[PDB]
């Protein structure tokens, strides 16, 4: 892959 | 062009943390600590932002190599498909940086995908860059010795401002 949390 | 998180996430602090948590056989642990300095760099060096670096405990960015599930919720998937992520700036999984250890990885004298270029991705990741539509953009959704674009170079200072 970036992923908010 | 570059794109950021919704809402601009980033560090608030002028230092952050960072910590080398898990290592990969596939190379020597002090050529992984001097790759991830390096890839940090080539975005430190263009905003006003320091990197300090921690070997025990918790930090800002946790970095490592991981086999299958391992704490988040996106676990790993084996040899191939998936080969890393990172999340953006936040407390607790904000910032930190995973690779899949089902890969190979090289510093560039073996078969293997570059670790400094990998790196360098997900670090943008872990200070709030997300992807960018331009090819020549280290950003760029897609794997394809560099330099950041001057599409990287823009987003970070939008973020961050210059140094
Ligand atoms: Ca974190
Ligand atoms: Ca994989
Ligand atoms: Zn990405
Ligand atoms: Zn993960």
């Amino acid at each position: 892959x970036g992923a908010v949390x | 062009g570059y794109s950021l998180f919704p809402n601009s996430p980033k560090w608030t602090s002028k230092v952050v943390t960072y910590r080398i948590v898990s290592y990969t056989r596939d190379l020597p642990h002090i050529t992984v600590d001097r790759l991830v300095s390096k890839a940090l760099n080539m975005w430190g060096k263009e905003i006003p932002l320091h990197f300090r670096k921690v070997v025990w405990g918790t930090a800002d960015i946790m970095i490592g190599f991981a086999r299958g599930a391992h704490g988040d919720s996106y676990p790993f998937d084996g040899p191939g498909n998936t080969l890393a992520h990172a999340f953006a700036p936040g407390t607790g999984l904000g910032g930190d940086a995973h690779f899949d250890e089902d890969e190979r990885w090289t510093d560039g004298s073996s078969l293997g995908i570059n670790f400094l270029y990998a790196a360098t991705h997900q670090l943008g990741h872990s200070l709030g860059m997300g992807h960018s539509s331009d090819p020549n953009a280290v950003m760029y959704p897609t794997y394809g010795n560099f330099k950041l674009s001057q599409d990287d170079i823009k987003g970070i200072q939008k973020l961050y401002g210059k140094r």
